[PDB]
């Protein structure tokens, strides 16, 4: 099929979902064992279910998670 | 790996929180310099962690 489909050196023999968001592709990898904060994602396009994993938490949701929000009502 | 090893980011970051309280001396002149050095060198997850 002429079409194209993504790949990672990690999750290696599963072409990834077009409808996954790039969110969720970082937790993936982070889930295996990829280093924090790596500078690219090295995907590989040859030619022709994990949309429910979660996606990666924000800066806003970590800083909601111990109560931020509530100071900036505050002031 | 050796960049560090060198010492001089940690020499830097020291001179940024001596001259934010107001070796090397730091001017308001090259502040701003070397933290876009800190930022593009931070590319690496190293320098992140």
């Amino acid at each position: 099929v002429p079409v194209f489909h993504l790949f990672h050196k990690l999750l290696a023999g599963q072409p990834l979902p077009a409808e996954m968001t790039l969110a969720q592709l970082l937790t993936l990898l982070y889930d295996r064992k990829l280093p924090q904060g790596y500078r690219s994602i090295d995907l590989t396009v040859k030619l022709g279910s994990l949309l429910e994993t979660c996606p990666i938490q924000s800066p806003l949701q970590v800083f909601a998670g111990m109560g931020g929000l509530a100071l900036i009502a505050e002031r | 790996k050796q960049l560090l090893d060198s010492g001089l980011p940690s020499l830097l970051v020291r001179s940024l929180a001596s001259f934010c309280f107001s070796k090397m001396p730091i001017t308001a002149d090259l502040v701003a310099p070397i933290l876009r050095f800190l930022t593009e060198v931070g590319n690496s997850h190293i320098m992140k962690d």
